[PDB]
């Protein structure tokens, strides 16, 4: 018979399982243990301390991450987006236009 | 400092917009969406001002 | 010379000293 | 003349954090030779360690799988903090007077 | 097992300053080239810190219990390992729970049993020329061990355990912090050569443990060596010798710094933000140089 129990301490038994393949260069939708997030993970040249584990930036946003099964130091930027416009050389004078 | 400013409670329990849209359910949920989206409304008014 | 800047538009580059594309912002 | 925005969407792909080495020895107790006697049960207390329970139940033959409480199912999910394990021997018809 | 041994030097307490010590990494956050401001518990500079003692001369060993405010800011400044452990509680009778981190001879053993210490708890070591190894009889700390909840060994390990006569060489620093049901421990050790006081220089705090402990402390106590030999004959309250060692013991309080990061992520200076009016603004335009102004 097993007996579970709760109290004002810190948990210190359960099982968690993820082992989830990782894909580079591609706009992909990530979770790192606690952090999430989307953008396409690269390799990077940083330098991380041993104890360090996710880098950041200038105004608080996350730049890197180091993964726990291989630790490696992989970067990470948005994915990619813009606004279109479309360039007409007039009505009555033609119909064609271009795309930017 | 706007780009800081988006990091603020406002008035809600978390942050971060995820944590609010999964923990705690849509219908009480909504409360704390409203409460981050006026303030960062706010903030931009501002900063176009 | 590099382009064609007389030295005092060079001076007055050089002497001149400097966000990115985030969640939202453009230029 | 600006006419939208085109933004890239994931590829649904998530990313890892894992690893898991200091399993729980749980074979300790359901392969030990000689338990206890009812009155003499053990108290054994496990914590600071990660149990898979799911293996415990998933495949096994250990009949009677009467789990009170929380699921067996989404239970691997939960964390506690610490779990107290009695183990004695008792009659074959007896099973049932032990239930809340 | 309790010993009580007697016969020391009674003197007053001393007082030193700390010149710009006790800076920790909050947290596992890599920057570059950026300074950061943060708000938590710091040991303000050019504090006053007590200055405890161990050397014979005069007997002279100092090992007193001590509180535990809100966090313990240690330096151990010696040669020969003489310092061993730490102790921590809230009654220290057996009848409410404790931790034990203690160097041991072999592991570094942490525990969280109920033990009975003995009032005077030290360990210490037997000198003869016959046997070169020093073999520990002492085992004086506590008397029982009812019951547990955690537990912990290390890899095995020897120590030098030669009680040389020279200059401190070593200079250990320790920072212990308990809050919201978790335990933890800063370390760093750098090499030293002075005869006095700690030298003005900056070492940043590296994180070494964290335990989820989850239990109250209130009370502080250390645990050194001491290693008898037949030169000093007598009972075992009697004979003993102190060697040459001594430790450093601040306090830390909320406070606000200015950390500089450089290039490689690594702490190299950092301002406090309550000392001087120079350093309020320096923390306020967020440089370490300012010009000329109001
Ligand atoms: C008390 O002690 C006993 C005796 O050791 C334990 O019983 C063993 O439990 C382990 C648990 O995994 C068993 O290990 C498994 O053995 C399989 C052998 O084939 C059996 O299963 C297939 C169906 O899969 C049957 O068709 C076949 O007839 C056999 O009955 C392996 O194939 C398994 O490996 C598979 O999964 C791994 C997962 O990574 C893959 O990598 C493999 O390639 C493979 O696909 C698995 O290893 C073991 O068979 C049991 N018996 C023995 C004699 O060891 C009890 O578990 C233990 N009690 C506790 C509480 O620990
Ligand atoms: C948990 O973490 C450990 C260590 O981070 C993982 O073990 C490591 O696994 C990788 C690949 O599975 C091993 O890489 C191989 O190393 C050999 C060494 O010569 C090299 O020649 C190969 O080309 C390859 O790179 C790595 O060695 C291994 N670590 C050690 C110390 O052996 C482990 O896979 C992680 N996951 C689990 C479930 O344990
Ligand atoms: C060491 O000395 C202390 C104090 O002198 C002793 O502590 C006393 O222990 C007795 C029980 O033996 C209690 O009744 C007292 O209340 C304790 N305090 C005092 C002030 O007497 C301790 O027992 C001594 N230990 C040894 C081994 O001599
Ligand atoms: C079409 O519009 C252009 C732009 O003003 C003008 O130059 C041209 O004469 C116009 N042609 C006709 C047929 O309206
Ligand atoms: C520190 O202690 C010394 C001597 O005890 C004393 O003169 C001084 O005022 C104390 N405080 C500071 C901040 O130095
Ligand atoms: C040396 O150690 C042995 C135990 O192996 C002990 O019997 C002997 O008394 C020791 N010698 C001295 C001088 O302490
Ligand atoms: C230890 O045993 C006592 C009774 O002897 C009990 O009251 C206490 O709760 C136990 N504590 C632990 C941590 O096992
Ligand atoms: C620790 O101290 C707090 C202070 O209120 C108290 O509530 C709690 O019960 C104490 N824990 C133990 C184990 O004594
Ligand atoms: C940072 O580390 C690199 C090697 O990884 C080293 O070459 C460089 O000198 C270090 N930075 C400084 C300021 O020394």
């Amino acid at each position: 018979v097993l007996s579970f129990e709760l109290l004002h301490a810190p948990a210190t038994v359960c099982g968690p399982k993820k082992s989830t393949n990782l894909v580079k260069n591609k706009c992909v939708n990530f979770n790192f243990n606690g952090l999430t997030g989307t953008g396409v993970l690269t390799e990077s040249n940083k330098k991380f301390l041993p104890f360090q584990q996710f880098g950041r930036d200038i105004a608080d946003t996350t730049d890197a991450v180091r993964d726990p099964q291989t630790l490696e130091i992989l970067d990470i930027t948005p994915c990619s987006f813009g606004g279109v416009s479309v360039i007409t050389p007039g009505t009555n004078t033609s119909n064609q236009v271009a795309v930017l | 400092t706007l780009v800081k400013q988006l990091s603020s409670n406002f008035g809600a329990i978390s942050s971060v917009l995820n944590d609010i849209l999964s923990r705690l359910d849509p219908p009480e949920a909504e409360v704390q969406i409203d409460r981050l989206i006026t303030g960062r409304l706010q903030s931009l008014q501002t900063y176009v001002t | 010379k590099p382009s064609k800047r007389s030295p005092i538009e060079d001076l007055l580059f050089n002497k001149v000293t400097l966000a990115q594309k985030f969640n939202g912002l453009t230029v | 003349y600006q006419t939208s925005n085109f933004r890239v969407q994931p590829t649904e792909s998530i990313v890892r954090f894992p690893n898991i080495t200091n399993l729980c020895p749980f074979g300790e107790v359901f392969n030990a030779t000689r338990f206890a006697s009812v009155y003499a049960w053990n108290r054994k207390r496990i914590s600071n360690c990660v149990a898979d329970y799911s293996v415990l139940y998933n495949s096994a033959s250990f009949s009677t799988f009467k789990c009170y409480g929380v699921s067996p199912t989404k239970l691997n999910d939960l964390c506690f903090t610490n779990v107290y394990a009695d183990s004695f021997v008792i009659r074959g018809d007896e099973v049932r007077q032990i239930a809340p | 097992q309790c010993v009580n041994l007697t016969t020391r030097t009674q003197l007053p307490p001393a007082y030193t300053n700390s010149f710009t010590r006790g800076v920790y990494y909050p947290d596992k956050v890599f920057r570059s080239s950026v300074l950061h401001s943060t708000q938590d518990l710091f040991l303000p500079f050019f504090s006053n810190v007590t200055w405890f003692h161990a050397i014979h001369v005069t007997k002279r060993f100092d090992n007193p219990v001590l509180p535990f405010n809100d966090g313990v800011y240690f330096a151990s400044t010696e040669k020969s390992n003489i310092i061993r452990g730490w102790i921590f509680g809230t009654t220290l009778d057996s009848k409410t729970q404790s931790l034990l981190i203690v160097n041991n001879a072999t592991n570094v053993v942490i525990k969280v049993c109920e033990f009975q210490f003995c009032n005077d708890p030290f360990l210490g070591v037997y000198y003869h020329k016959n046997n070169k190894s020093w073999m520990e009889s002492e085992f004086r700390v506590y008397s029982s061990a009812n019951n547990c909840t955690f537990e912990y060994v290390s890899q095995p390990f020897l120590m030098d355990l030669e009680g040389k006569q020279g200059n401190f060489k070593n200079l250990r620093e320790f920072v212990f912090k308990n809050i919201d049901g978790y335990f933890k421990i800063y370390s760093k050790h750098t090499p030293i050569n002075l005869v006095r006081d700690l030298p003005q220089g900056f070492s940043a705090l590296e994180p070494l443990v964290d335990l989820p402990i989850g239990i109250n402390i209130t009370r502080f106590q250390t645990l050194l060596a001491l290693h008898r030999s037949y030169l000093t004959p007598g009972d075992s309250s009697s004979g003993w010798t102190a060697g040459a060692a001594a430790y450093y013991v601040g306090y830390l309080q909320p406070r606000t710094f200015l950390l500089k990061y450089n290039e490689n992520g690594t702490i190299t200076d950092a301002v406090d933000c309550a000392l001087d009016p120079l350093s309020e603004t320096k923390c306020t335009l967020k440089s370490f140089t300012v010009e000329k102004g109001i």
